[PDB]
């Protein structure tokens, strides 16, 4: 501030604007600049329901997006668990069919092919209950163990 | 740091 | 653990009200026994006790205090420091004061962070980037002795070697140790709550044997006071008595 | 059967096809970010010639090796397995294709495409990771020279597949060290606080205060204009205020010259360390390689130590636990059988069947490896975890 | 604006010399680079609770904060566990508005929406938010006899 | 020196939205006064140990405190786990000295 | 200042920052007659016993 007035402002020696903090990194998806977000699953949380919920919420929010914007989910780790579960069920059914065929071929009656079918799934359910008691979870290794057993 | 990658993919 | 968490929470609410010096030095919290488990000496013949104290602080103490079961290690000494001894009868012939010395020391031993040439939000056409570095900091006794306290117009500056004596020394001349009459370097190891004695002593001795390889040329180690030998001998004698009793029966 | 089993390659888990491949780019030291962006754009345009890829995501200015303007990385996401169920549509095939195409196209810098392991914590092929420390603070040049001497002693006269013994850091690059003249700054009214003020204000950013931006707080930062921090002749021309407000060219105070400095610093367990990597050549146990490395390190002076890092850590502790566990299991099985049959003789008759299953499994694995390799492929099966689980299962059924 | 040497010797060594005695510590490392950022990683032996380890590490760090440079204190020092359960990745592409505008929109409109979903443990946004940037021209300051501190 | 809305959206909102996902959480609440003061109430479901909940809450709060305003950081955020209903009320009486 | 030390700054001593401390000479803080001659200054600078 001068004695006679005519002060010096901050715009006489500088240029003020709005920007970022760092300017270091720069992301792009297929050539168009983007912004990425990572979602982490909480301990003791289903990994499929959470992905479905996230997708539905994003679809709902998409309505208010500014013109030009869009969203995508290039990666998702909740498909491997679903694939493993499907494989486990497929193998269980195939094993039941094979056991039925072998038992009928050798024993030659339909009253024999029901006992194994009744008794196998109960054992599998008991194993499920025990693993739940110990505080374990459902993942690919557990499914492979079930397939082996 | 850990720019776009998570644990781990993008 | 929960008790320590609560204690830390209660302490964090009052640090802002303690004197400046207390905050500068900091407040420490510990949970360990108050009786020494053992004492390890570092006698040598070509280094003084200040050198061995510095070496023990730098290389030995950190190794011993991340052993399983050790609750605290106490060094009867102190690490090195740059000691300045001012003569008040010379601050009068020049009309100086202790505050002048402190300000001069604090205004000439500062660290500089320059940056980089060709920084990131740069103009188009840039092809190189270089880091910039300046030292601007003192590290030897002569450099400290050549600090300036008063420029004056005549050009005859007043240095720090003119009204003081500067050299390396301990930061705290409080405690000392001796073994059989000769000066040595010692550090007391104290156990921790819920810690074994025999296992801790065995681990300490094994780690010391491993470290002995990188010692300087002339120093050795020994543990003349150890409280696990009695436990070992007691157990051995009890087992021998057990065997004798079985045979007699 | 036992002989066949004892000659199987070892690993932890087989490399999977997760549906994506990883890419890394490096440029010559001291490069800007515009060149990195141009190389990344070239890579992105090159990634479109592979129909097996769907989306390419590129990140500039950052890499797992380090952070700098000359480092970048990207992730390529492939179509679902059903759409790419062919011969050369695997993940490893795509990685090789991409690396080969990068080799002949990228004019500035080099890129490498790899397929990450299933679990980063447990990954085979890590090799030997070493960390030399100096216990008496000799410096950086001395430690670098010792590391080079160790690599030479380990590579030529060694057994580590000399093609893989290499350092794991970042080479130095030129810098602009400045030597200030305190004597010269004192010959005039040039203090030492203004020097630091000018040096740290000229070409470095500053965080001043905060301000409420439509609901939430944000920082306020002050930096010099971009036109004043682009050339080396933008520093030495910083005249410093004198006692009476005069300006000193700063050429009479400081001398500016190029040198070579370290762009990264590492520390392990309180001591300066430099990383290194290696791998035993062939037909050599990791134990012998580790012993040779330890003896070589001991050969160096007293003040340079070695310390394993990563997966080498769990191998340093002897793996003499599996043998004990298996012996205990066999003893328990024998005791149970002896109780069941009421004899000390029949249980051994039952236990004599383990070698049959062991030999069957080993022969099957070896034959499948031979058949696969007989058509150009690489041996994919080894003595990993799944082998052990399957062997235990077959043992139980036969028993 | 700190080289690797300055950053290490002034921050990382000071922080590391005090993290000795933490119950269950296996080994530790330190890394610094010219980007102006560094970290210290402490690995703990198995069978140790991670929450207790984090709290004790924070408490240990609280006793040295007064000896670090002023800038480091202004920005602050974080403490987090390296564990993570990656689930998925979200991308917003515009091609019409700059990246900072998209970052602001995501941080102010989208990130809070996904944090309230059932099963979500944490969401991380990659990129720097807005700030008031001032670009000073030293020629003007020299013409008016001013300085950056002014 | 803050209103009931600036503190709600610059201090309390961050802590609230960042505290989601703590194991055993039941519901939350916040309150901000015009006198520059506020609180966040965090109610857990039974069958959860209070000590583990407090440790987790402290970790979550600490790993987010590096963004809050400078004056709040300089003052500090307090954590308390105590009841709100009275048990007793002890009165002190006298006729020779005042209440101060 | 007449009888106690002061911690001022830090200096790099072979890979570590170590304290810098200032204290009076040994013989200037030995007898009780070194406190009876402090002679603090005044507003105009003239010392006052």
């Amino acid at each position: 501030a001068n004695t006679d007035g005519s002060n010096i402002y901050l715009k006489d020696v500088a240029k003020v604007g709005l920007g970022m903090e760092d300017y270091s990194s720069s992301t792009r998806l297929n050539g168009v600049n983007t912004t990425g977000m990572a979602v982490m699953l909480s301990n003791s949380g289903n990994a499929m329901a959470t992905a479905k919920a996230v997708k539905e919420r994003l679809a709902v929010l998409e309505k208010y997006f500014p013109q030009g914007m869009s969203w995508k989910t290039p990666y998702d780790t909740s498909k491997f668990v679903e694939i493993s579960i499907e494989k486990v069920i497929h193998t269980l059914i195939e094993a039941m069919v094979l056991v039925f065929v072998v038992m009928y071929l050798f024993l030659q009656n339909i009253r024999y092919t029901l006992i194994p079918t009744i008794v196998v799934p109960i054992s599998l359910l008991g194993g499920f209950a025990f693993i739940s008691y110990m505080g374990m979870s459902i993942n690919v290794l557990t499914m492979f163990a079930m397939i082996l057993v | 740091a850990t720019a776009a990658a998570x644990l781990a993919a993008t | 653990n929960l008790a320590q968490v609560e204690v830390q929470n209660k302490l964090s609410e009052v640090l802002s009200t303690l004197p400046a010096t207390v905050q500068q030095y900091g407040v420490t919290v510990s949970k360990a026994r108050s009786n020494f488990l053992m004492i390890v000496m570092l006698s040598s013949d070509v280094q003084s006790t200040e050198e061995m104290n510095d070496y023990a602080q730098r290389n030995v103490v950190p190794e011993l205090q991340r052993i399983e079961g050790v609750g605290q290690v106490r060094l009867f000494g102190a690490q090195r420091a740059m000691r300045i001894w001012v003569d008040p009868k010379k601050l009068q012939n020049y009309n100086l004061s202790f505050a002048d010395v402190g300000s001069a020391l604090s205004a000439q031993n500062i660290q500089i962070s320059a940056g980089s040439i060709g920084s990131l939000p740069a103009v188009r056409g840039q092809t190189v980037t270089a880091t910039v570095t300046a030292q601007g900091q003192l590290g030897t006794a002569e450099e400290f002795g050549n600090v300036i306290l008063r420029a004056n117009t005549d050009g005859s500056n007043i240095y720090l070697k003119d009204v003081a004596k500067v050299g390396l020394g301990m930061e705290d001349y409080s405690s000392s140790t001796r073994l059989n009459g000769v000066n040595t370097t010692g550090m007391a190891v104290m156990l921790s709550n819920s810690g074994n004695a025999m296992a801790t002593a065995k681990a300490v001795k094994e780690r010391l044997a491993v470290l002995e390889k990188y010692f300087p040329q002339g120093m050795s180690w020994k543990t003349p006071y150890d409280t696990s030998k009695f436990v070992e001998i007691s157990i051995e004698k009890v087992i021998h008595t057990l065997i004798e009793a079985m045979v007699l029966v | 059967g036992v002989f066949l089993f004892m000659r199987l390659p070892t690993s932890f888990l087989p490399t999977e096809d997760q549906g994506f491949v990883m890419v890394s780019v490096q440029l010559p030291a001291g490069a800007t970010k515009e060149r990195t962006d141009a190389t990344l754009a070239q890579v992105t345009q090159l990634a479109k010639s592979i129909p097996e890829i769907e989306n390419i995501i590129t990140v500039s200015g950052f890499s797992f090796s380090g952070s700098g303007q000359n480092m970048a990385m990207g992730f390529a996401i492939l179509k679902d397995w059903n759409e790419r169920t062919a011969s050369g549509s695997d993940a490893v095939a795509v990685a090789g294709k991409l690396t080969g195409m990068m080799m002949g196209t990228l004019k500035d810098g080099f890129g490498i495409a790899v397929v990450p392991p299933p679990i980063l914590e447990l990954g085979n092929g890590s090799g030997l990771s070493i960390n030399l420390q100096d216990r008496n603070n000799t410096g950086h040049t001395a430690l670098l020279a010792k590391r080079n001497e160790l690599i030479q002693k380990m590579r030529a006269s060694g057994l580590f597949d000399p093609s893989t013994v290499r350092a794991g850091g970042l080479e130095d690059s030129p810098q602009l060290k400045i030597d200030i003249n305190r004597a010269a700054a004192a010959a005039q009214g040039v203090s030492f606080a203004d020097i630091r003020t000018a040096l740290a204000s000229a070409l470095s950013s500053s965080y001043v205060s905060d301000f409420p931006n439509q609901g939430r707080l944000q920082r306020v930062m002050v930096q010099a204009d971009g036109d004043a921090r682009m050339q080396p002749a933008d520093i030495l021309n910083l005249t410093v205020p004198n006692s009476s407000g005069i300006a000193v060219p700063l050429s009479s105070i400081a001398t500016v010259s190029w040198q070579m400095g370290t762009e990264q610093s590492v520390r392990f367990n309180g001591y300066p360390a430099m990383e290194l990597s290696g791998s035993p050549a062939t037909g050599v146990s990791t134990g012998q390689a580790m012993e040779a490395v330890q003896k070589m390190v001991d050969e160096l002076g007293s003040g340079y130590s070695l310390e394993w890092g990563g997966q080498s850590r769990e191998e340093a502790k002897g793996g003499s636990q599996t043998i004990a566990l298996y012996a205990l299991a066999a003893v328990a099985v024998f005791l149970v059988l002896a109780a069941l049959y009421e004899s000390w003789s029949i249980p051994l008759a039952v236990l004599l069947v383990m070698p049959l299953g062991l030999a069957g499994a080993a022969a099957g694995v070896t034959g499948r490896n031979l058949f696969e390799g007989l058509l150009g492929s690489v041996p994919s099966f080894a003595n990993d975890i799944y082998f052990q689980v399957g062997f235990v299962t077959v043992m139980g059924l036969s028993a | 604006g700190a080289s690797a040497q300055v950053m290490e010797g002034s921050v990382l060594s000071v922080i590391e010399r005090n993290m000795n005695g933490v119950e269950g510590l296996d080994y530790m490392s330190t890394s610094a680079d010219s980007s102006g950022s560094g970290s210290v990683s402490l690995t703990f032996t198995p069978d140790t609770d991670e929450n207790l380890a984090q709290v004790e590490v924070q408490n240990k760090l609280s006793e040295v904060l007064s000896t670090l440079p002023a800038t480091v204190q202004q920005y602050g020092v974080t403490v987090s566990k390296a564990r993570s359960n990656f689930l998925m990745i979200v991308m917003l592409s515009s091609d019409v508005q700059s990246t900072e505008e998209m970052n602001d929109y995501a941080q102010r409109n989208v990130v809070p929406e996904l944090q309230r979903i059932e099963g979500v443990g944490q969401v991380r946004l990659f990129g720097a938010q807005r700030a008031m940037r001032i670009w000073v021209d030293p020629k003007k300051l020299q013409n008016y006899n001013l300085s950056f501190a002014d």
